[PDB]
This record gives structure tokens, C-alpha cells and sequence, in this order.
């Protein structure tokens, strides 16, 4: 049902980059999410794999 | 986040409360138990007279 052409979005008004909004910063690779104690399952830690895992 | 699976500890780390949520690194000088409960003492290894 949507459709949406980002072409002719400007952000904020000026800004021409879709904007960031996600509680944590994404896990890169070869690490593990984590847990924060009282707070929402979107938040995480990003761990690092155990030795010998991957 | 009221719903999670428990996992095991890896070797060197240990814990002792109910949720641990991490792994507490053990410190220097120590090594994690068989049942990754408490850090115990290392052994020195010498040609000894006992
Ligand atoms: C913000 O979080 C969302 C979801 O929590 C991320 O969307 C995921 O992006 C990855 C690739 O980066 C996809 O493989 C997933 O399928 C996406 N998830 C969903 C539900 O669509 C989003 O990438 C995050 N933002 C940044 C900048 O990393
Ligand atoms: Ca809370």
C-alpha cells in the first residue's frame, strides 16, 4: 500500500541524509548482543564472541 | 526482555547471583572452578623436594 519517493525529502529541512534513530549502535561482526539490565529488549551491549567461536 | 534462555559461562569467568546477565571476568593470579562458580588459586609447577 505505501509508496514513497525519497528523492524529494528534505530532512529537517535542509538535510538531505535519513536521520538515526535506533537506542544502540549496531553490533559490527564477530560479537554478540547483550543485555541491559531494566531497559527495553532494543538496547543492547555488542559482547564479543566466546575464544574458539565465531 | 522478561523472556531469556540461560547459557554457560566460558572458560576463566564465573558468576554467583541468581540473573547474572555477564560473565564477571576473573582476576589475576585466579582461575574459574569445573562449575564456573568461584575463582580458585592457580598451581606453580617445580622441580620440588617434597
Ligand atoms: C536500526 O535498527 C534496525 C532494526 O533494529 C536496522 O534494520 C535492520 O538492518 C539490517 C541491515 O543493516 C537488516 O539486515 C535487518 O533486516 C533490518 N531489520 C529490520 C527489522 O528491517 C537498521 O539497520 C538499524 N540502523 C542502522 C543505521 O544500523
Ligand atoms: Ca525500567
Amino acid at each position: 500500500r505505501l509508496f514513497i519517493n525519497e528523492e524529494k525529502i528534505l530532512w529537517s529541512g535542509f538535510s538531505r541524509e535519513v536521520p538515526f534513530s535506533n537506542c544502540s549502535r549496531d553490533c559490527l561482526a564477530g560479537t554478540r548482543k547483550g543485555i541491559i539490565e531494566g531497559e527495553p529488549t532494543c538496547c543492547f551491549e555488542c559482547v564479543e564472541c566466546p575464544d574458539g567461536e565465531y | 526482555t522478561c523472556c531469556f534462555e540461560c547459557v554457560e559461562c566460558p572458560d576463566g569467568e564465573y558468576s554467583d547471583e541468581t540473573d547474572a546477565s555477564a560473565c564477571n571476568k576473573c582476576p589475576d593470579d585466579f582461575w574459574s572452578n569445573e562449575n564456573h562458580t568461584s575463582c580458585i588459586a592457580k598451581e606453580i609447577e617445580f622441580l620440588s623436594w617434597t
